């Protein structure tokens, strides 16, 4: 997140980081035993980790479980990361506190002008690179389909869209993929790729969540 | 576009160490080591160097 603010302890409490040693990417909790992410962020082996606030200390909060199963959508592309979405079952059922929840998945898509809150550990400097180990906080609008494609010609499929600023500055980075985009208390959006981070006419794209809903009901319903 | 060694990227170029050109259009993921560059230079859009570079 480049350009956005600290969020407050345990502000975002469906907000789960994925580890292998490491943080490599973030990803959300929609229901006690299931987590949300990126596809591009698949790996054999994942640790996620709950009731995060600052990934380099044990703040005594946290709960560390293991991914049983790790499914990525069937039809993604590695290429154009087209369907770029992907479901992790936690081998065991998350604990609910105030410092751990799930959020909810969308009944329905955000309207572009919909104020949606963008958050992660990811890279904070657009021309450098600065790792925060506050969970970073970014407030930012859905953009309209046709300034999300004339942004990035050909590359916009109907299962992405585009949530940022067209004047740059603000925006998602490297470390926040798989990571969540709320809007009125809903899920709407995935972390997924961009031209750079927070650069002119270049706004993040994210996965467009809204239309897997049935994907996602269902593959939890058989797992 | 950004300055970059002796000289200064302009609209669409990206630089590298001291030159530019290149591109990087990535996924938002970390790389341990970085993007994955071979041959070309610069680096990949989807693909973390599991060794650096
Ligand atoms: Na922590």
């Amino acid at each position: 997140i480049v350009g956005g603010y600290t969020c407050a302890a345990n502000s975002i409490p469906y907000q789960v980081s994925l580890n292998s040693g490491s943080h490599f990417c973030g990803g959300s909790l929609i229901n006690s035993q299931w987590v949300v992410s990126a596809a591009h962020c698949y790996k054999s082996r994942i640790q996620v980790r709950l009731g995060e606030h600052n990934i380099d200390v044990l703040e005594g909060n946290e709960q560390f479980i293991n991914a049983a199963k790790i499914i990525t959508h069937p039809n993604f592309n590695g290429n154009t990361l087209d369907n770029d979405i992907m479901l992790i079952k936690l081998s065991s059922p998350a604990t609910l506190n105030s410092r751990v929840a799930t959020v909810s998945l969308p009944r329905s898509c955000a309207a572009a002008g919909t104020e949606c809150l963008i958050s992660g550990w990811g890279n904070t400097k657009s021309s450098g690179s600065s790792y925060p180990s506050l969970l970073q906080c970014l407030k930012a609008p859905v953009l309209s389909d046709s300034s999300c494609k004339s942004s990035y010609p050909g590359q916009i499929t109907g299962n992405m869209i585009c949530v940022g600023f067209l004047e740059g500055g603000k925006d998602s980075c490297q470390g926040d993929s798989g990571g969540p985009v709320v809007c009125n208390g809903q899920l709407q959006g995935i972390v997924s790729w961009g031209y750079g981070c927070a650069q002119k006419n270049k706004p993040g794209v994210y996965t467009k969540v809204c239309n897997y809903v049935n994907w996602i009901q269902q593959t939890i319903a058989a797992n | 576009t950004t300055p970059c060694g002796p000289v200064t990227c302009s609209g669409a170029q990206m630089c590298e160490v001291d030159k530019c050109v290149c591109s990087d259009l990535h996924c938002k993921v970390k790389c341990e080591h970085g993007f994955k560059k071979d041959d070309n230079g610069c680096e990949y859009a989807c693909i973390c160097a599991d060794a650096p570079q």
